[PDB]
């Protein structure tokens, strides 16, 4: 039932990896259709060629600006952004997929792959999906950020897509 | 101005 994406991560161009998540429509459905709809394609604009311009190790890894790609742009597939549909799944531990936003109600298409514990975001961001194998790869992924967040490298999203 | 943080 529950949907399943994925990332081909590039380090500069050259591949490193996959990276497959579980969507949990079961929980979020707009808030993962969204996702979904953006990591295949489906509506003309996604992930595909986008790059995680702000990736702190220990922290997260955050992406999804197709747009503007520097943490200003982005846009869901209701036009630019959206409700914070609920909060009930936590910000649980490494691998965690949650919506990135400028205060509530404000998902758009980025987004963050958490590489630890982040409980302080819960409640102010909504979780919606996780790592379902790859997190391996998010691991050597993070080494390419700084302690404010900028990369030694361009992090990028070479392909993306929906396997189930 | 989009971001988590802390």
């Amino acid at each position: 039932v529950n949907p399943t994406v994925f990332f081909d991560i590039a380090v500069d161009g050259e591949p490193l990896g996959r990276v497959s998540f579980e969507l949990f429509a079961d929980k979020v459905p707009k808030t993962a259709e969204n996702f979904r709809a953006l990591s295949t394609g489906e509506k003309g604009f996604g992930y595909k060629g986008s790059c995680f311009h702000r990736i702190i190790p220990g922290f997260m890894c955050q992406g999804g600006d197709f747009t503007r790609h520097n943490g200003t742009g982005g846009k869901s597939i209701y036009g630019e952004k959206f409700e914070d549909e609920n909060f009930i799944l936590k910000h649980t531990g490494p691998g965690i997929l949650s919506m990135a936003n400028a205060g509530p109600n404000t998902n758009g298409s980025q987004f963050f792959i958490c590489t630890a514990k982040t409980e302080w975001l819960d409640g102010k961001h909504v979780v919606f999906g996780k790592v379902k194998e790859g997190m391996n790869i998010v691991e050597a992924m993070e080494r390419f950020g700084s302690r404010n967040g900028k990369t030694s490298k361009k992090i990028t999203i070479a392909d993306c897509g929906q396997l189930e | 101005h989009v971001g988590p943080i802390a």
